[PDB]
């Protein structure tokens, strides 16, 4: 999972820091794109502008792409994360997203001065795909999500678990062969799990039998 | 006002279509076979008529049918219900003028005979396989806009494609060429073209079903 | 307008030990609305983002009798708690200014506390309430207003999707309704002994043993029935041999088919 998120930290950060312009950020289930992308934020450290899928839906969709692209035009460089594109382009509404679809390429193909603030797609799965989204301009980073392990479960979780106070004596190993059968969120709820009983605890620092605690607490 | 093209053996059609649709196409409107397997309740039939009626009411309009092998079963039943509102409005009493529909197929097999009749279909190309020297003339045509290293060597490139698609050979060499503009460098190496094109090309037999 | 000063709310009401026999649960929401409340500096030492509340969901039982008691314990400056029908009615566009000018006098009174009742009405066509909610839930994730003031939902159903897959960033301390063992309701029963003269010879032992499955509802209406029946009986003392049919008839007629 590192040469992905080294694919994406370099699509979203090579032209922050031609310039690569469209990323389709799909994969299986389990792993937390959307929160593997805002770690990639957390280093990025500029503005993380979020958007849904069916916030298009409200000719409303072809204003929020005029106004994401008109942030993205004068708004200083930020992170617009864009997420499930596929359940609103399903190849009468439909069709109406179609056309903002269209006019989305349309205006991924004919402007020049797309080579200022980006925007990242991501999918959870790639069966409605648009044929037309071959151009640099347009999605061109597919990339693939491997299955996680236990380790790459410890980075995210350190990522996700590194500016609390945690007691720096941590194994990872015990958690880290502890957590089977989880995702991401199942470890947020592990860590924020040990962050619940730190007030009435007394300890403000976390410590290391919390984690497998709240690992047998709450799963 | 109909058309068929099937290339069971080899491919090629998107270029063709993509490369005229892509330079005039006098409109832009695509239609996936992927809007009518419906899985809610089956009122697809107004969806016919409704996109089709603004299908007529402008009078500029090319429509395009990919991957109909799945959808020509010859689940089923709102499929004949279309394809009865395409006998109906194809060959029916409307305003059945200019506007053009062409359809895209894989096996001559189960092409709905029906369908095969003239007038739903009217002319019909076989294509034939890409042939190594048909891709190493259609790779020199379709190496003109893009730009490359003074070294160049298409053995490698036309030796190591064997059996693959015109489009993905198009898509997966400018994919290499937009893998080679990353660092922004103005000449293009075909090293990166061995390693993008290979790869990515063994991700589309991989991906080649 | 009248929303703005009707909505402060005085003259305080049900206090602490008329929970409904949680004796773990009313600390697990009790250190959120008075450990905090002793001093700010406090919990924002603590660490990173401090609680900002607690979750309540499930059966009604005895609910909007923990919010009165959230009232009571108010030590300085009679708070408020914001209900569920304002936020939804007719002419759109008085919501969104609504809530902004009570997150404003939020601003205004340093550091209030705000209480949000009935979610399930704002909560789960729906587009106008599309934006009372995502309005809502946008302004509480904004940082403008304040990130440690207070957040409680008192409602019945948990079933609203979208505040459920909103709610894990910034809301946390999702409880039960915790019904109570057999000796949770003497507790109750002792600080409700200011109703409708309850007698020295009644025990609140025995009326807690003559009921069981007897949650802050039931009691509530054995309470409800015993003043009413108490009224009715043109009686002005309360004896258990005078009501205890009233008792047995409130949790056993009305137990019957529920």
């Amino acid at each position: 999972l590192d040469k992905q998120i080294q694919e994406l930290v370099e699509a979203i950060v090579l032209p922050m820091n031609q310039p690569p312009k469209g990323v389709l950020m799909y994969g299986p289930p389990g792993t937390g794109k959307t929160l593997l992308a805002r770690a990639c934020a957390a280093q990025t450290k500029a503005t993380f502008l979020k958007l849904a899928g069916p916030q298009l839906v409200q000719g409303d969709g072809a204003k929020l792409v005029r106004d994401a692209f008109a942030l993205a035009k004068e708004k200083a460089p930020s992170i617009i994360f864009i997420d499930e594109l596929d359940a609103i382009g399903t190849k009468a509404g439909d069709r109406e997203v179609q056309r903002t679809m269209l006019e989305l390429l349309n205006q991924l193909d004919g402007f020049q001065p797309n080579t200022q603030v980006k925007v990242i797609a991501a999918t959870n799965r790639v069966d409605i795909l648009d044929p037309a989204l071959l151009r640099s301009g347009r999605l061109d980073r597919k990339i693939e999500f491997p299955m996680p392990n236990e380790e790459a479960r410890a980075r995210i979780m350190q990522i996700h678990s590194r500016k609390m106070n945690v007691s720096p004596d941590v194994n990872y190993e015990e958690l880290a062969r502890c957590t089977d059968d989880f995702n991401g969120a199942q470890c947020k709820a592990v860590c924020v799990e040990a962050g619940m009983i730190a007030l009435r605890r007394g300890a403000t620092e976390l410590t290391h039998e919390d984690y497998m605690e709240g690992i047998l607490e709450v799963q | 006002k109909g058309c068929l093209l099937y290339g069971p053996p080899g491919t090629g059609k998107t270029l063709l279509a993509r490369a005229v649709a892509s330079q005039l196409d006098c409109n832009f409107l695509k239609v996936v076979s992927s809007s009518i397997v419906d899985k809610y309740i089956g009122e697809s039939a107004r969806l016919i008529r409704e996109m089709f009626n603004y299908a007529r009411d402008h009078q500029p309009c090319i429509i395009f049918m990919d991957e109909i092998d799945a959808i020509g079963g010859r689940a089923d039943r709102e499929i004949q219900r279309t394809l009865m509102e395409l006998l109906n409005q194809m060959d029916g009493f409307d305003t059945l003028h200019r506007v053009k529909m062409i359809m895209a197929t894989n096996r001559p097999d189960t092409l709905d005979p029906a369908l095969l009749r003239p007038g739903r279909l009217d002319r019909k190309i076989h294509i034939d396989l890409p042939n190594e020297q048909a891709r190493l003339d259609i790779l020199k045509i379709h190496a003109g806009p893009i730009t490359k290293h003074g070294e160049i060597d298409y053995e490698a490139i036309v030796k190591l494609s064997d059996g693959f698609n015109g489009a993905d050979l198009r898509n997966v060499c400018t994919e290499a060429g937009m893998f080679a503009i990353r660092a922004d460098h103005d000449f293009v190496v075909q090293e990166d073209f061995m390693k993008a094109v290979r790869k990515v090309a063994d991700s589309k037999k991989l991906e080649s079903k | 307008p009248t929303v703005t000063m009707m909505q402060v709310e005085e003259k305080p009401d049900v206090t602490y030990s008329d929970v409904g026999g949680c004796k773990e649960q009313i600390e697990k929401l009790r250190e959120v609305v008075e450990t905090p409340l002793l001093h700010p500096e406090r919990f924002v030492n603590l660490g990173i983002e401090p609680p900002k509340g607690v979750l309540l969901f499930g059966p009604p039982g005895t609910g909007k009798t923990l919010c009165a008691r959230a009232v009571a314990n108010r030590t300085d400056a009679c708070f408020i708690r914001v209900i569920g029908s304002e936020l939804v009615q007719k002419y759109v566009g008085e919501g969104a200014r609504m809530v902004r000018e009570l997150f404003e006098m939020a601003r205004t009174k340093k550091a209030c506390l705000i209480f949000f009742d009935e979610i399930d009405a704002i909560g789960g066509g729906d587009n106008e309430v599309q934006r009372t909610m995502l309005e809502l839930i946008n302004q509480l994730d904004g940082f403008d207003p304040r990130g440690n003031i207070k957040v409680l939902m008192a409602t019945n159903r948990p079933d609203t999707l979208d505040p459920a897959l909103m709610r894990p960033g910034r809301l946390d301390r999702k409880i039960e309704f915790s019904l109570p063992d057999l000796e949770g309701r003497t507790h109750i029963f002792k600080i409700h002994a200011r109703s409708m003269s309850v007698e020295r010879d009644i025990r609140f032992e025995l009326l807690a043993r003559l009921c069981p499955n007897s949650t802050g509802a039931e009691i509530r209406s054995v309470c409800t029935e015993a003043g009413m029946f108490a009224i009715r009986a043109r009686r002005k003392i309360a004896t258990e041999k005078d009501f205890l049919e009233a008792v047995n008839k409130v949790i056993k007629s009305y137990a019957k088919f529920s």
